[PDB]
């Protein structure tokens, strides 16, 4: 079995000069990500919302608008410096979901234990017909 | 008299086109003096639309309400009345060279598909096969009836790509 | 916040790090003085129900609409004003 | 460390072997064309040096040896044109008549009835007339004679062999390495120095033995064939004294520092020459001897191999203030180490010296004879602001390229490129609204007047005699100009060009320059530029700064800098990258030169150009700018409409060529419609189609046919509609001035 | 040595940044001054004094601009104007007040910045928006009446 | 709210959950190709729909097809 790492909230984050593509209002009333990553060293890397970021010496916080940012900070950390992290999504209310090395291990390599939905036993042309399907509220491919 | 024509020989309204035309390029002629370079081209220019104008009434065009020649695109329309020179012989020298082309281009891509490397050969054309399949293609119709009436010149529909409908 | 270093998020204190802030909005009683306070207050009294405030420009669609009637004739305006002779056209008509 | 000349001996063999194999300078075109979309790419990426090699040496070397190949390029251009100066041109029976003979130095073979272009010029000679202006540059610089086009032509064809000779050696023989490259402070020292300063130096010794005596006899009024040659007038300092007096003493005031004897030949009026309508000669000597020396003094800022000089990098670090932290920190490296940051800088500074130079040109004159011919004045301008506006465009191209491949985040840490990046949103945003209140204040005061003119009511339209717009600022600046000469121009005796204000200067009966007033329909139609210039700046600004990264898509930096989208997800991420960006801000840079050469043609058809009757001046359209200029309407009708009727009806007559391109143009402007609004998966599927009726005759290529790519296909729109565009105005501006005038 | 531009509230993760205009000392109190941002007087005198400043705003471009500018009767026309501007305006209001404020979100909260809680403001509630549109109402058309009879009583006009 | 499917064709290369931007896709084990594992979809809620996956499959016709459907404030990819 595994279990998710807690959100340590207080954290240290990056030394940052303030940039104008960070949160917005989406993050008070809606969601706000946040990314947390070891780093072994001081260094410069660049930031999703633009400009450059100095990462400090151990853990690193930084929180994100959406997921796609997160995960381009982190495939940039995991190229450019090979360093791996966690994503998490937290909600207004309190709430905090644990979010992309769910299992552990990336998505990219098999964990054995997972969920294989979403994968059809067919090909692509044994779909149905749309007309089979008429005044359904499905695309033929769901069925 | 084809379709309510009347022939450029005897038309009035092309006359007076030749002779506005020399007109106007005499009126050009009027400014130099008579052995310049300016001269002898403006000469020539005059010569030229005479001739043109000449040998137009002299081939038997027809002229509509005015004097500007008109073609026939009806075989037997103009067989009979002797203007298969409009179209006809023009269409039949057409088909000729364009065939002689396109079976050029087709044998020389049915002679490099069965080859090494056919991508190649396509951006570096072996020169001495194209100008010999060039060559070849001034037999064009003969060789694509003969193919066509071998069956070697279509393809099946069974070995063709088609999307699933 | 609890932003004493560099840390800028805080589970017990999500108000903060989130970004809600007033920017510019302050709390206090003291601004406008005496009675004309109350002056506007009854003079803005039972319009504050969404009904009457759509009443208003119910009236204000009809003050509009009254222009029409009798109000741009008063502004002269030479959609109703009158005519001087006329123009007969290209070819023989009118 | 310490300047030198350092060079690799024969690096690249000189052979033909790769020219048997396209594709070779990029891996990813290996493995031959399995499809016509490696027949595009090669072309696509044969300058792309980056995709080529990753070494900056070898960058460095392929483009010193192509400056060499555009330099030898350039070279044949001018050789070509000195040689029809010299065979095929009346410019010897032009430079006895310059008012009445008509420029021409190109004639066409009569082969299908097109000697109808050679047009009856003038001087006994038939032939296309030009609107170059090389006539005017000639006799600027005292020719005079056949004989020296074709030398001069001959000497060009020379210095291409030279240039291409010189980049095939220092691409196969020896090719500089990287630090030679990287040796600014000696560049910059001996650009300013030796190229700039030496060369105006140079042509103002031309001048002066030269263009000085044999253009004072042409405007004294000789035949040209028996003025005396260059040299003689350069041998001896006795026909020198006969016309300029101050060459009696010879070089002994200048070393005395008594310049004030030279005042004969350096001097300062102003205004231009009345015989010619060009500005005074002596006056372009005394310019470009004093920029010459300014240039020189220039030459000497930078430290090479001695103590003396300031380092470039000394002085960007220094250079910070509170408001930007660490200030100019990072921009010597990242301008000495990428090509694409220095191609930004200098196209940018480029295109805009291209459109000063048309503004100077058109204000006043430089060359004798050039403001009496208003086509090549016309075409002169438009064509050095439509290279302006390009390479503007460009500009915008590289700076955003290097945002994407050279921009390192480690050494460009909160400087300004990192300040900047760091609120691009706010730069954006206000760079919209400045952009949306422009457009109202622009575009809606004419619709404003459209509307009241289409509704009987000119008096509550903006315009000069009703809702007035003055340009008060630039009234006044003018009023500053025309009083400068005697108060704060003390050694003027004339202003810098009669446009501010003054008399009227005809040459031959038309005017060369008369001052221009400035009214409402000026206001407006000056607001309409900045609104354009602001528009297209929003786009080339908002593709650079969002080019790395942004809300919608972080990673845009991965994907490149020409990329076609990130997929229909997101709503839709159509022409995101910042290729896409210069893609549209190519169009609305075209909409903006457009409306500026608009402005300039009917404005000075209008109030400049036109003939004199010695009691007014008679304009080409009648000072009908002021009362329809305000209108889209007038501009429809009175501009676009009125002139058109010397291109439309031009058939049978020389300026039919004119006439057929302005249809020509129409067609390609047209063409580029398909490219621009469809897309590829149509053509594709209608590809698949043909590519099964070739399959059922046997007629498949081996090079699978592809339709265009995504960014293909806007490349290949957006050059059609560009060059329709300005083929269709060049061609009408040619035949409207060639016409009447 | 001097600093200037920094992040707000000090995480530089948020949209602003600090800047000698959008935070000094005389526009943060210029704009905290505004009656828009008085959270604790009751919303109706605030939307009566925006009202009054925005129906006395409106006057000037229709007096010297409008259709009838050149004819003596253009104040009251102009007046007329600015009551149909005052109308829609308010209607405006009415339809934004009815859309956004037909539920309710109480979510996070708002603090100030420098960290103390602070009610989230009764200007923006369905009853609190009803008082600022009513009281819109009486100042926009106040503000138009007072910009009206300042065409006759103003000296130098 | 995109629909993401996986179909039998999948050869288990990986290259669609690495193209990934959201993290949508991941390999489960199977048995019905030589690798030993094909690719899954159970994140969808969080597909913007970029179609990187399908630009990544290698088989002809690609297993990984996303069908654009519902839009939410992920799916248009929105950060306000
Ligand atoms: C491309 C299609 C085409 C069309 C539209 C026409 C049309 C015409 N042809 Mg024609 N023709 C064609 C192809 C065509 N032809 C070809 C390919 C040949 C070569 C075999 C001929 C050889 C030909 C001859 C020899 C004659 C015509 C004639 C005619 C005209 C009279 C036909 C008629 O009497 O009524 C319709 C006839 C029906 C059978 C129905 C008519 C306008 C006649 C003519 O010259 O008109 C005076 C005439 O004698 N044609
Ligand atoms: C010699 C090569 C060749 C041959 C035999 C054909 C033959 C054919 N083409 Mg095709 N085509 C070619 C080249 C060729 N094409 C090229 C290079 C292009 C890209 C411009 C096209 C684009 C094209 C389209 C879009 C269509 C056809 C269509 C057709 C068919 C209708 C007849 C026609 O002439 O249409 C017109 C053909 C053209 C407009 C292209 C001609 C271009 C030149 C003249 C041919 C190439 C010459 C070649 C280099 C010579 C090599 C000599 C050799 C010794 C090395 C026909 C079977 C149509 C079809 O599907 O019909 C059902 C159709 O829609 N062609
Ligand atoms: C005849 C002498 C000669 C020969 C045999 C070679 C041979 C070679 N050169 Mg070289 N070169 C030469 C002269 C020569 N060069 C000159 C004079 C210059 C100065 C411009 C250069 C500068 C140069 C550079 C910078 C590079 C090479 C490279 C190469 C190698 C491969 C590239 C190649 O040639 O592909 C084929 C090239 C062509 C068939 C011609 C290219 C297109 C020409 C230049 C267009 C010129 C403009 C022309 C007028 C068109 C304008 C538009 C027109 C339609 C109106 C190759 C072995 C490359 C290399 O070594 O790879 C690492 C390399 O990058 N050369
Ligand atoms: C007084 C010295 C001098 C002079 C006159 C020049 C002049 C020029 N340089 Mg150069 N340069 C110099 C020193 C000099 N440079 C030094 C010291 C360095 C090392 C830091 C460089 C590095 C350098 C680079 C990297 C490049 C240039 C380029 C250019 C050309 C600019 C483009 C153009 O079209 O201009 C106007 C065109 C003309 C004025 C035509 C006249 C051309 C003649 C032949 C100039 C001869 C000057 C030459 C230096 C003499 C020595 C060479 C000799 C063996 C023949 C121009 C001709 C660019 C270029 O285009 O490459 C060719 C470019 O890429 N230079
Ligand atoms: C690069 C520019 C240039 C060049 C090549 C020349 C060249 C020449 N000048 Mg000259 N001159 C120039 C700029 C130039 N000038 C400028 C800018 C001025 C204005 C101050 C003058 C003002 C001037 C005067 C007043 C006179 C000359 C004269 C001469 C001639 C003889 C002087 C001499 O032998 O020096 C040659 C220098 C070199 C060969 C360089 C190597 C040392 C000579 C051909 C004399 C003459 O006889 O006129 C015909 C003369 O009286 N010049
Ligand atoms: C000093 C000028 C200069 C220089 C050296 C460069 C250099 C470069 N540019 Mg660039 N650019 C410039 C100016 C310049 N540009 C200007 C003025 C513009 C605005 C139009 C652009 C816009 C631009 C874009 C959008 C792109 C580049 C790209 C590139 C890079 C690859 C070029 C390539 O091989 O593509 C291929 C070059 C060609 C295929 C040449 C043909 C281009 C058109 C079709 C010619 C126009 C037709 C011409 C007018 C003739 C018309 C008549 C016709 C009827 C015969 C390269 C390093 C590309 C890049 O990826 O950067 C890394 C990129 O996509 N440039
Ligand atoms: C003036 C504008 C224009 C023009 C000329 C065309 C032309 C064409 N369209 Mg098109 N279209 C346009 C606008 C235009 N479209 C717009 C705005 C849209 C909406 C987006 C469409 C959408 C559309 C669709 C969806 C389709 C077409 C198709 C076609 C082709 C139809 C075949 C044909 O008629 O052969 C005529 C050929 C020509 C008109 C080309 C001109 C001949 C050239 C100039 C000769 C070459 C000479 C010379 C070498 C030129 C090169 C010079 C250079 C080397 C310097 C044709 C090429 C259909 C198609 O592909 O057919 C199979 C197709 O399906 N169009
Ligand atoms: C054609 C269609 C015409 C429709 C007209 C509807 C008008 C709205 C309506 O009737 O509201 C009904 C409400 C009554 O509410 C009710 O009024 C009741 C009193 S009574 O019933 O009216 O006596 C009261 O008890 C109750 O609380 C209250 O809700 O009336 C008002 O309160 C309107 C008062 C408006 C006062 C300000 C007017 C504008 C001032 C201009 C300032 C500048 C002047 C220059
Ligand atoms: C087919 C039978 C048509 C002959 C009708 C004869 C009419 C009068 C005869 C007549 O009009 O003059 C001869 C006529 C063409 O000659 P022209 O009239 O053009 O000659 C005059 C000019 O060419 C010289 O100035 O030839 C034809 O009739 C058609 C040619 C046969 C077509 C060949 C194609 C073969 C396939
Ligand atoms: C034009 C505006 C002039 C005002 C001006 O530029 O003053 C200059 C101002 C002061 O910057 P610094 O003094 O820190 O610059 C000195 C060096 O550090 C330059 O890197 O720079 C800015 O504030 C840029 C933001 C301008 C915002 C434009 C709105
Ligand atoms: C027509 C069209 C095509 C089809 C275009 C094709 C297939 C290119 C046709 C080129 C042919 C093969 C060569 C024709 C050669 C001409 C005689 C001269 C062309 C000019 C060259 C010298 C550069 C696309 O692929 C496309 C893609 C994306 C958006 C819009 C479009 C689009 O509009």
């Amino acid at each position: 079995a595994f279990t998710p790492p807690t959100l340590q909230s207080d954290t240290p984050s990056p030394i940052f000069g303030g940039s104008t593509g960070g949160l917005l209002s989406q993050a008070q009333v809606e969601e706000f990500h946040v990314i947390t990553w070891e780093s072994k060293k001081e260094q410069i890397f660049e930031m999703p919302t633009g400009g450059a970021a100095i990462m400090r010496q151990g853990p690193n916080l930084l929180k994100l608008a959406r997921k796609e940012q997160c995960l381009a900070l982190l495939t940039q950390l995991r190229t450019k410096f090979k360093i791996d992290g966690y994503i998490y999504r937290v909600f207004p209310n309190g709430e905090v979901q644990y979010l992309h090395p769910k299992d552990g291990v990336y998505p990219e390599k098999v964990n054995a234990g997972r969920s294989g939905d979403n994968t059809n036993m067919r090909r692509i042309g044994q779909n149905k017909e749309p007309v089979q399907i008429k005044f359904s509220g499905k695309i033929p491919a769901e069925f | 008299d084809v379709a309510g024509l009347t022939p450029c020989s005897e038309s009035k309204a092309f006359a007076k086109r030749k002779k506005n035309e020399v007109k106007a390029l005499n009126k050009r002629l009027k400014n130099y003096e008579a052995d310049s370079a300016p001269a002898l081209a403006l000469k020539a220019t005059i010569a030229r639309t005479e001739a043109r104008f000449d040998k137009y009434a002299k081939q038997g065009l027809l002229c509509g309400t005015d004097g500007l020649p008109h073609l026939i695109a009806d075989p037997g329309l103009a067989l009979r009345y002797g203007h298969a020179g409009d179209v006809f012989i023009p269409t039949i020298g057409f088909i000729y060279f364009a065939g002689w082309l396109g079976y050029a281009g087709s044998k020389y891509l049915q002679a490099v598909a069965a080859t090494a490397k056919p991508i190649e050969k396509e951006i570096i054309i072996d020169v001495p096969l194209a100008w010999k399949l060039l060559w070849e293609g001034f037999g064009w119709p003969l060789r694509a009836f003969a193919e066509y009436k071998n069956g070697s010149l279509m393809e099946d529909d069974a070995k063709i790509t088609v999307s699933p409908r | 916040k609890y932003g004493e270093e560099s840390r800028y998020f805080d589970l017990k204190d999500l108000e903060n790090t989130v970004g809600s802030w007033d920017m510019y909005g302050q709390e206090d009683k003291s601004r406008y003085n005496g009675l004309q306070s109350e002056f506007f207050e009854r003079a803005a009294n039972g319009l504050s129900r969404r009904e009457y405030i759509l009443g208003l420009v119910a009236i204000g669609g009809a003050g509009i609409l009254a222009w029409g009637g009798k109000g741009a004739a008063d502004v002269r305006l030479p959609t109703v004003g009158p005519q001087q002779p006329a123009q007969v056209g290209p070819r023989g008509r009118l | 460390k310490k300047v030198k000349i350092v060079v690799d001996r024969n690096p690249v063999a000189t052979n033909f072997e790769k020219w048997a194999k396209p594709g070779h300078f990029s891996r990813t075109l290996s493995k031959g064309p399995t499809t016509t979309t490696w027949i595009w790419n090669l072309h696509a990426d044969a300058h792309d040096f980056d995709t080529q090699t990753s070494d900056l040496e070898e960058i460095s070397r392929k483009v010193f040896s192509a400056h060499f190949g555009q330099l030898g390029i350039i070279f044949i251009w001018l050789s070509g044109m000195y040689f029809h100066g010299a065979r095929f041109s009346n410019y010897e029976a032009w430079l006895t008549d310059p008012t009445h003979i008509k420029p021409s130095a190109q004639v066409v073979w009569p082969i299908v009835g097109q000697e109808i272009l050679n047009a009856d010029v003038g001087g006994g000679f038939q032939g296309l007339q030009i609107t170059s202006g090389f006539f005017q540059l000639w006799r600027a610089a005292g020719i005079t004679s056949e004989l020296q086009l074709y030398t001069t032509a001959i000497g060009a064809l020379v210095m291409a062999a030279a240039m291409f000779f010189a980049g095939w050696f220092h691409y196969h023989k020896a090719a500089p390495k990287l630090e030679w490259f990287q040796n600014v402070e000696s560049m910059l020292n001996h650009h300013l120095g030796g190229l700039l300063g030496l060369g105006s130096l140079a042509w103002a010794g031309h001048q002066i033995h030269v263009s000085l005596p044999i253009n004072k006899l042409l405007d004294a009024g000789v035949d040209p064939k028996e003025i005396p040659l260059p040299h003689e007038f350069t041998l001896n300092p006795e026909l020198m004294a006969q016309l300029y007096p101050s060459f009696s003493k010879g070089l002994a005031p200048f070393f005395t520092l008594d310049w004030a004897q030279y005042s004969d030949f350096l001097t300062f009026q102003g205004g231009l020459n009345p015989v010619t309508g060009g500005l005074w000669l002596t006056d372009t000597v005394h310019h470009h001897l004093a920029i010459a020396v300014l240039f020189l003094i220039a030459g000497h800022q930078y430290r090479t191999n001695w103590g003396i000089g300031s380092s470039l990098k000394e002085i960007l670090e220094a250079h910070k203030g509170p408001f930007t932290g660490e200030g100019h920190k990072g921009l010597y490296e990242i301008l000495t180490t990428s090509w694409h940051a220095q191609l930004a800088i200098n196209l940018a500074l480029f295109g805009s010296l291209s459109i000063i130079v048309a503004h100077h040109m058109y204000a006043m004159p430089p060359y004798p004879y050039l403001a009496t011919d208003y086509g090549t004045q016309l075409s002169l301008f438009t064509h050095h602001m439509w290279i302006g506006g390009f390479c503007i465009v460009g500009a915008g191209a590289h700076a955003a390229i290097f945002m994407v491949r050279d921009y390192d985040p480690t050494n460009n840490y909160n400087n300004l490129l990192d300040r900047v990046l760091r609120h691009r949103d706010a730069i954006i945003s206000h760079l919209n609204w400045v952009c949306i209140f422009l457009g109202f204040h622009s575009f809606g005061l004419y619709i404003h007047n459209d509307t009241m003119s289409a509704l009987g009511r000119p008096q509550d339209m903006f315009s000069d005699t009703a809702i007035q717009l003055q340009p008060v600022f630039a009234q006044w600046v003018q009023n500053t100009h025309f009083l400068a000469p005697g108060f704060t121009a003390p050694n003027a005796l004339a202003s810098t060009s009669p446009s501010w204000g003054g008399d009227v200067v005809a040459v031959g009966g038309k005017v060369a320059m008369m001052p221009i007033s400035l009214g409402t329909a000026d206001f407006l139609v000056h607001h309409i530029h900045a609104f354009t210039i602001h528009v297209t700046v929003l786009i080339l600004l908002k593709g650079v700064l969002y080019a790395r990264s942004s809300r919608l898509i972080p990673d845009k930096a991965n994907l490149g800098f020409r990329f076609p989208c990130d997929g229909p997800g997101r709503g839709g991420t159509c022409q995101v990258s910042a290729w896409d960006h210069v893609f549209l801000g190519l169009f609305w840079m075209y909409n903006s030169i457009s409306i500026v050469i608009f402005h300039f043609s009917w404005k000075m058809q209008s109030d400049v150009w036109g003939t004199v009757s010695a009691n007014g001046v008679s304009h080409i359209t009648g000072g009908n700018f002021a009362q329809s200029a305000n209108t889209i309407n007038g501009w429809l009708r009175d501009f676009l409409w009125a002139q058109s009727s010397q291109v439309i009806q031009s058939y049978g007559s020389a300026l039919s060529a004119y006439g057929l391109i302005f249809l020509g143009a129409h067609f390609v402007w047209a063409f580029s419609l398909m490219f621009l609004f469809s897309g590829r998966g149509y053509w594709q599927e209608l590809i698949e189609s043909i590519v099964w009726a070739h399959n059922k005759l046997k007629v498949a290529p081996a090079i699978q046919p592809r339709a265009l790519s995504i960014t293909q296909g806007r490349a290949v729109g957006v050059a059609h509609y560009l060059l329709g565009g300005i083929a269709t105005t060049w061609s009408f501006f040619l035949a409207r001035i060639l016409a009447v005038g | 040595k001097v600093q200037v531009v920094q992040p707000v509230n000090g995480d530089p993760f948020i949209g602003m940044l600090e800047t000698p205009v959008t935070s000094s000392p005389a526009i943060a109190w210029y704009l905290s001054n505004l009656p828009a941002y008085r959270t604790g007087v009751s919303p109706l005198l605030r939307g009566v004094e925006i009202g009054l400043a925005h129906g006395y705003l409106l006057v000037g471009p229709f007096i010297k601009l409008g259709p009838l500018r050149d004819v003596e009767n253009v104040a009251e026309i102009v007046g007329c104007i600015n009551g149909a501007a005052t109308v829609l305006i308010l209607t405006l209001c009415l339809a934004y007040g009815a859309v956004t404020f037909q539920g309710e979100g109480p979510q996070v909260g708002v603090k100030t910045l420098s960290g103390r809680s602070i009610p989230r403001d009764p200007l923006q509630s369905a009853d609190g928006w009803n008082k600022f549109t009513a009281g819109f109402a009486v100042g926009g058309l106040s503000g138009a009446a007072w910009g009206y009879l300042c065409t006759q009583i103003l000296p130098y006009y | 709210s995109h629909t993401v499917k996986i179909y039998d064709t999948c050869i288990g290369c990986t290259q669609c959950v690495r193209a990934c931007p959201t993290d949508v896709l991941e390999m489960v084990p199977w048995d019905g190709c030589k690798a030993n594992q094909i690719a899954s979809a159970p994140r969808t809620e969080d597909c913007v729909g970029c179609k990187r996956c399908e630009s990544a499959c290698p088989t002809d016709f690609l297993s990984v097809r996303v069908y654009l459907g519902s839009e939410t404030t992920r799916s248009m990819g929105l950060a306000y």
